């Protein structure tokens, strides 16, 4: 099912919001008990975190490793597709007599100018252009 | 080799093994009971000779307290054996031959619902009572005496 | 253990018997502390270190100080006042304060490895605080 | 603290099969606390690897006693060394051992015959009749080449009583063999297959 | 050369069965954003120490069906013989 | 670089029953007791209540 | 109608008892003749009229 | 062989016996029978020396290997299996069959164990891996 996947969109979908840096903090020591009790007799000697937990409210602190794996109710996989789901897209308009795209961040004229070849080679992959108007 | 009070306070913290804070020994107590007969073995096998009061072992304990199994092979020299249970037949039939009522103690030596005695509150410090052993001639037996 | 040695004490015994006579009275009363609101780890750590102690002061009297004779001194490896494979490190140069044998077994390690507090202080990231899990020890060695 | 050990280890092995309703006091004699269901009477039936380790921890229980009451000054070293004799001797009155393992009776009658020899070479000239006959080593040596060849059998017992109570019991589908009764309907069943 | 490659193929099942009842690794990752720098890990494996005196871990009285057979050979037969009524 | 310490509290004196620290010396530093703030504590108070209002 | 006491109709199948399929699926609990025995190998002795040469001795 | 002449007459099985081989390499007999018994005769002593037990029905044949020390053995159970002769061990079952095995015979090189059974079909079985590399299906009975 996974080895031979081939939505080459929905790859670049998962490409786009998975973390490049991998997250070191996820391996720190579990927060010491005692020290939500107040009362951690080891001191500065104790392994574990002496910090805040997270709050129980949270869904983020509720999480079962059989819901992660099988991927159902996960908070934090619902905290990523709302997300993503909420980053802007583009949409064709209602006017479906519109078949022009504008281009911009061509940089200014000279050196750093895009030529007009090069939206030709670009562009003539997807379908056949019938006017390229360039505004240096 | 280690300090003879570590296994002590184990044995004694593990206790009956009701306790909760041990509960992850529990299994390994289960475990050690197919080499309890071994136990039993090397422990009687050591078991101190009627001329000595008390005998030392080398034990070698499971670190939670599981098993102890002493460790030694007791090896004898069997002339000075022959011979040190040869005064033992002499002392045995002397004090049967002069003793007034020789009572036989009592089996079991302790009730069924007696719990087991616990070795440094109650003979650790008292002193144990002379072996048998047969008064050597210091200047006939002066070669083995010492 | 007096008992168990046949031969008397030989010679100034009295200098050491008050202080080894009160280990005794140190080490039973750390056998019968409650294992109550301490750690599994931590209830173990009173009797190695009376045993460092007892067997510290033994080996002082006589090699720094001089103040027991070696047959003294002997007498009280064979009574078992003082461990002699734990004296038997502490002549050793790099070993001079070792907490106990326990902690230079390195075969008894996952990774065969000595114990942490043996580490160098100044090769650790000398901020950090040890406390080693056979004995308490926070660092033995330099 | 072997017998300390080996009460603990056999009071867990009762809890672990939830049986809770036996109890085995301090002397290894094991007592059912209520009157038994058959459910509970079969249920709590344990076996001669069970029990075998509990008698010859009796047996162990009886030498460190002897010797414990010896240590608290109040038996002295020639009751001690009689005790021992008389234990050695009278392991099959003292022990339910022959139960779990007949074949023990050979070393039974073995110290029977030991004590006839020492007895009578012993109790001579004024040296009568009665206790006093401590000479226990020729009686303690016949149950330790017992144990020699117990060891391993209850070794391999134990392991099989523990692994069915920690894997449980894997048995199903293992090849039934063929047996007096079950001969004349195997034969059957060959024939119509056949 | 087939019994020699066969022995020593079933040796280690029957000494793995009978037995029933330093070292590193190179790791060459492909997530490539990886270890600071490398392309390669190497890590020490040690085996961990089995208590002798702990029974057996884990339950397997448990019983599942059998894997499903192999797909099925083709039947590959001589054609049908025609049985008349008189057969 | 092409590849300070605290101080510890030491009494080697071996003969001092009650005093003597060898390998258990301390630092000086050592906060041998670790307690949150009382802001800390009444935002992890109202945690465990919350987590023990389930019942 | 009575149809629990039957014979086997039905073929018998097995291969998926204890050990079998997968060696780590032994049970510790071994039966006693599962003890190791007759571990050295008995072989006939050279010269037994083996094949080759009992063939050359037409 | 050249007489005819009844030499011995050995007993032990409980039912039928319906499967002898005669080590060619030992100085064994191995035998199995409708008691689901296969057992090695040692023909040094004329007794029963090794026993191996997994069958669960009638042993309809067996064969031993040419040159390992190897017993395959079939039965009614719808198995092969392979035995090491030392230890008695099972070390393959060949659940391929889906009907008693009728016969089985033994050969150095791959196949190493062919097998015939009720289901119509024969198998040519890879002993290292314990697979059926191989199923003909041309039989129609
Ligand atoms: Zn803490
Ligand atoms: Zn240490
Ligand atoms: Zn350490
Ligand atoms: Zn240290």
């Amino acid at each position: 099912q996974i080895a031979n996947n081939m939505d080459q969109a929905a790859h670049d979908r998962l490409r786009r919001m998975g973390r490049t840096q991998p997250y070191y903090k996820r391996n720190a020591p579990h927060i010491c008990s005692f020290f939500v009790k107040g009362e951690c007799k080891r001191g500065e000697e104790c392994p574990y975190r002496h910090e805040k937990p997270t709050d129980p409210d949270d869904p983020l602190s509720r999480q079962n490793i059989r819901d992660r794996y099988y991927g159902t109710n996960d908070p934090v996989a619902e905290k990523i597709l709302n997300r993503a789901a909420a980053a802007p897209t583009l949409s064709p308009p209602a006017d479906t007599t519109i078949t022009t795209l504008y281009i911009g961040n061509l940089g200014p004229s000279g050196a750093q100018q895009v030529t007009e070849k090069d939206l030709n080679d670009f562009f003539y992959q997807y379908g056949d252009i019938r006017c390229l108007r360039v505004l240096t | 080799e280690m300090p003879p009070e570590h296994v002590r306070k184990v044995i004694r913290d593990h206790g009956d093994m009701t306790s909760r804070k041990y509960r992850h020994d529990k299994r390994v107590y289960l475990g050690a009971l197919k080499y309890m007969p071994h136990a039993v073995l090397k422990l009687l096998e050591n078991m101190p000779m009627p001329w000595e009061q008390i005998r030392d072992v080398k034990v070698l304990y499971h670190i939670t307290g599981a098993i102890t199994f002493v460790n030694d092979i007791p090896r004898v020299i069997e002339p000075v054996y022959m011979a040190q249970w040869g005064t033992m037949w002499i002392m045995m039939r002397r004090e049967k031959r002069d003793r007034r009522h020789f009572k036989r103690m009592r089996f079991p030596p302790f009730d069924d619902e007696e719990p087991p005695l616990d070795y440094a509150d109650n003979i650790l410090d008292v002193e144990p009572l002379e072996p048998i052993q047969m008064e050597l001639d210091p200047e006939e037996d002066g070669a083995v005496a010492e | 253990k007096l008992r168990r040695v046949r031969k008397s004490p030989p010679e100034g015994w009295d200098l050491i018997e008050p202080t080894l006579e009160q280990f005794e009275a140190k080490m039973r009363e750390a056998e019968t502390e409650p294992h109550e609101g301490k750690r599994k780890t931590e209830i173990n750590w009173p009797i190695f270190r009376i045993h460092h102690q007892r067997s510290r002061y033994v080996y002082d009297m006589y090699y720094k100080k001089a103040e027991i004779s070696r047959e003294l001194y002997e007498f009280c490896l064979t009574a078992k006042f003082a461990d002699a494979a734990l004296i038997a490190k502490w002549k050793k140069q790099g070993y001079e304060n070792l907490c106990c044998v326990k902690c230079v077994n390195t075969r008894d390690s996952n990774f065969g490895t000595a114990c942490i507090c043996r580490v160098p202080k100044s090769k650790l990231d000398a901020e950090r605080v040890i406390e080693c899990v056979h004995c308490g020890c926070h660092g033995c060695s330099g | 603290q072997v017998l300390r050990q080996g009460y603990n280890m056999l009071n867990l092995l009762i809890h672990r099969k939830n049986l809770n309703y036996l109890h085995l006091d301090y002397n290894f004699n094991l007592k059912p606390v209520k009157t038994l269901t058959t459910k509970e009477r079969k249920k709590s039936r344990f076996g001669n690897a069970f029990h075998l380790c509990r008698e010859i921890l009796r047996l162990t229980k009886l030498v460190v006693d002897a010797h414990v009451q010896y240590r608290l000054n109040n038996v002295d070293a020639y009751q001690l060394a009689d005790g021992l004799q008389y234990i050695f001797a009278h392991v099959g009155q003292l022990t339910g051992m022959y139960r779990y393992k007949y074949k023990l009776m050979r070393q039974v009658r073995m110290c029977k015959d030991l004590k006839h020899l020492i007895y009578y070479r012993f109790n001579t000239g004024p040296v009568g009749k009665g206790p006093g006959c401590g000479f226990w080593a020729p009686g303690w040596r016949v149950w330790l080449f017992f144990l020699r060849g117990i060891t391993p059998l209850l070794e391999r017992w134990l392991g099989n009583l523990l692994s069915r109570q920690f894997e449980g019991r894997h048995s199903k589908g293992v090849a039934k063999t063929v047996t007096k009764q079950r001969v004349e309907s195997h034969f059957d069943l060959e024939l119509r297959a056949a | 050369d087939a019994t020699e490659k066969t022995r020593m193929a079933l040796e280690k099942i029957v000494n793995s069965k009978v037995a029933s009842a330093a070292q590193y690794i190179r790791y060459t990752p492909s997530q490539q954003n990886g270890a600071a720098g490398s392309q390669q890990r190497i890590i020490r494996m040690v085996e961990e120490q089995k208590d002798p005196m702990e029974p057996p871990k884990f339950k397997i009285n448990q019983k599942i069906p059998r894997a499903p057979p192999s797909p099925p050979a083709p039947v590959m037969h001589s054609p049908p013989r025609k049985m008349t009524a008189k057969d | 670089e092409k590849g300070e310490k605290r101080k510890r509290v030491r009494n080697d004196d071996s003969a001092d029953i009650d005093g003597y620290t060898g390998p258990w010396s301390r630092f000086i530093d050592e906060k041998t007791v670790a307690k949150p703030t009382p802001e800390l504590q009444k935002q992890m108070d109202e945690i465990v209540k919350k987590r023990q209002e389930k019942s | 109608m009575t149809t629990a006491h039957r014979p086997t109709f039905h073929p018998a199948r097995g291969g998926t008892a204890r050990g079998e399929g997968d060696l780590s699926k032994l049970s510790n609990q071994y039966s006693s003749k599962d003890m190791p025995s007759h571990t050295k190998m008995k072989y006939r002795q050279t010269g037994q009229e083996t094949e080759a040469d009992l063939r050359k001795k037409d | 062989l050249a007489s005819g002449q009844l030499k011995l007459s050995l007993t032990g099985h409980i039912s039928s016996v319906r499967a002898v081989k005669v080590s060619p390499r030992h100085p064994f007999l191995f035998s199995g029978g409708e008691d689901k018994q296969v057992k090695c005769w040692d023909l040094e002593y004329n007794k029963v020396i090794r026993h191996y037990h997994g069958h669960l029905s009638a042993v309809q044949a067996l064969s031993v290997h040419p040159s390992l020390d190897v017993l395959v053995t079939c039965a009614r159970d719808s198995t092969a299996r392979v035995w090491d002769m030392r230890t008695k061990a099972q070390v393959h079952c060949f659940a391929g069959h889906t009907n008693t095995v009728a016969d089985v015979v033994c050969q150095s090189v791959d196949p190493q164990v062919i097998t015939a059974s009720h289901d119509a079909t024969v198998r040519l079985w890879d002993l290292a891996a314990g697979r059926s590399m191989c199923t003909l299906t041309h039989h129609k009975k």
